[PDB]
């Protein structure tokens, strides 16, 4: 059980990096994807 | 980023908090059961003088 | 029947009534086996039986124990990679 726990340190690090980058690729989506729709009203007023 | 990081496990906190609580109590049980027997034999020694 | 030491009597003639929430909380080893060597008109007999059933607990916590343990393990085993 002791040796277990110790994995599960090591996962956690693992975890929180992971968390961290994973809301990083979601806000930049969000972001790029707030640029599609800042194009969608340019070119639908352009008509 | 995400190539990289694709098979954590979740959960891992909560697991991690718990369990040690957890451990931390049995321990103590198992630290008590030591001290037990200990003092079954002593009685043990006693009666038998 | 009446006293604060009628659980290691019945841990030592039936023993069978004696569940997992009497054994678990109930009594603190450790102030009982103090009470057992000083008190007076102890017939050798009696205590002969109350060893038996204080050793018989003892034995049951340590069963508990180690189901606990053994239960503990099959838990931690888990995870989730989502993949």
């Amino acid at each position: 059980i002791e040796e277990r726990l110790h994995t599960l340190e090591e996962e956690k690090e693992e975890l929180a990096q992971y968390q961290k980058w994973d809301k990083m690729r979601r806000a930049l989506e969000y972001t790029i994807y707030n640029q599609e729709l800042n194009e969608t009203r340019a070119k639908l007023d352009e008509l | 980023e995400l190539k990289k990081y694709s098979h954590v496990n979740k959960k891992a906190l909560d697991q991690f908090v718990n369990f040690s609580e957890q451990k931390e109590k049995l321990i103590k049980r198992q630290e008590e059961l030591d001290r037990g027997y200990k003092s079954i034999m002593e009685l043990m020694n006693v009666l038998e003088l | 029947k009446r006293g604060p030491l009628a659980k290691i009597w019945l841990a030592a003639h039936w023993d069978k009534k004696l569940t997992k929430a009497h054994v678990f909380e109930c009594n603190l080893e450790s102030s009982v086996e103090s009470i057992i060597s000083p008190k007076v008109k102890m017939a050798l007999r009696t205590s002969g039986h109350l060893l038996l059933g204080v050793v018989r607990i003892y034995h049951r916590k340590a069963k508990y124990l180690l189901a606990d343990c053994n239960e503990a393990f099959i838990k931690i085993k888990m995870a989730f990679r989502p993949g």
